[PDB]
């Protein structure tokens, strides 16, 4: 989305890359999360379908879990290498929920930064998160269901 | 869903909304008791934590500043 | 029969025409013109800016 | 008045002008950083 | 004399106060010696 490149300033002169301010960060953060949620969104449920990705010397790997997916997709990008390593988190520790997680984030960046261009500060706004999840860990005790009358193995079945 | 959550407490058929909902085979509403669907509590808790630690790494960020390599 | 070593398929549009299907297309449309509302987004009231 | 000192150097001046602003130029990069609600910066 | 351990993993909430020392270095485990022991006096080998 966003077009026109930053002019060198002579003003402000830092070795190394240029420095780029104002709400095209955030703009292309977001753009840079979409490159890699697009990717995942597809391959979600039952009914998602999966791609694949070549090694460059005839081998090529064909993956539905999002932390192997974005191993292989080395992101240049600053913003896509948090969830990069998220997903890399998330495996190890509890092996599911890989690629809703990613989404989950994609869709609050997206979101959020509908919110930061309607004139709210971030820190409001991390405030009604933290409010928000604190009731939603509440509400997800609330909605707990003890294993009961059940025959033999079969919550372990079809919960696999 | 909201008209499980707004209802009384003393109406069965109606609690029991609150548990069911979306089906990828089918598409229609069916239990998900009866059809199997079911998932740990563990795999939504500290999932959205991570996502909120997610949303706040980026959503924090003002100016982004490049150096390039020697 | 054959006239020569090989012969490699033929590209149905021209070399170099530019196509896409899906929905990524019509997002890109939008996005554009999103890009070209962006540049006019503060222009608009009195206190607007040239 | 015409016996007043002209001190033969601009030079001087302008060197503090540029280093002035250069120096204003880095201060405002961090001026949205202070306070709660502050931004932070990923170098 | 205030430590900070690094590591990758884990929530925000995760981090809580230790009474003591906390070694960021792990056991061998090469021969199978064991990972859990109480009431042990701890002591600084600083020789080969
Ligand atoms: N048979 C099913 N019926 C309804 N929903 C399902 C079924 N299987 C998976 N899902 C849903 O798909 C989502 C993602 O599942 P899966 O792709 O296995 O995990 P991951 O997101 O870690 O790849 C889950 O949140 C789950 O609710
Ligand atoms: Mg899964």
């Amino acid at each position: 989305m966003s077009q026109l490149f930053n002019n060198s300033r002579s003003d402000t002169l830092f070795l190394g890359g240029e420095k780029i301010s104002g709400d095209d960060i955030r703009n292309q953060n977001v753009l840079a999360t979409m490159a890699v949620a697009n990717v995942v969104k597809s391959s979600l449920g039952p009914v998602g379908l999966d791609k694949m990705l070549v090694d460059d010397i005839g081998d090529f790997t064909v993956t539905n879990d999002g932390a192997t997916i974005l191993s292989l997709l080395d992101v240049q990008h600053p913003a896509g290498k948090i969830l990069v390593e998220l997903a890399q988190q998330q495996d190890r520790e509890i092996g599911d929920g890989t690629t809703s997680v990613v989404i989950i984030a994609s869709e609050l960046l997206k979101r959020a930064n509908e919110l930061v261009k309607n004139k709210i500060h971030p820190t409001t706004i991390i405030t009604g998160f933290r409010v928000a999840l604190r009731e939603a860990i509440r509400f997800i005790n609330e909605v707990l269901s003890t294993s009961v009358d059940t025959l033999g193995k079969e919550t372990l079945i079809n919960i696999a | 869903h909201a008209a499980s959550q707004m209802a009384k407490p003393e109406d069965v058929k109606r609690r029991s909304y609150r548990n069911y909902g979306l089906d990828l085979i089918r598409g229609k509403i069916v239990d998900e008791i009866h059809a199997g669907v079911l998932e740990p509590t563990i795999s939504k808790v500290k999932s959205l934590k991570s996502a909120l630690e997610a949303c706040v790494a980026i959503l924090r960020i003002d100016t982004m500043i490049t150096v390039d390599p020697e | 029969m054959n006239f020569g070593s090989q012969t490699p398929t033929i590209v149905v549009l021209k070399e170099g025409t530019d196509a896409s299907q899906g929905k990524g297309q019509i997002i890109s449309n939008i996005n554009a013109c999103v890009a070209v509302q962006e540049a006019l987004k503060p222009t608009l009231g009195p206190l607007g800016s040239d | 008045p015409s016996n007043a000192t002209f001190k033969n150097k601009e030079k001087p001046q302008e060197v503090r002008k540029a280093n002035i602003i250069a120096a204003r130029s880095v201060a405002d990069a961090i001026r949205t950083s202070l306070g709660p609600k502050g931004m932070d910066k990923m170098i | 004399d205030i430590r900070l351990v690094k590591k990758v993993g884990g929530t925000i909430d995760d981090t809580e106060m230790i009474d003591g020392v906390v070694l960021t270095q792990t056991a061998i485990k090469s021969a199978g010696g064991p990972t859990r022991k109480e009431k042990a006096k701890i002591g600084l080998i600083q020789f080969q």
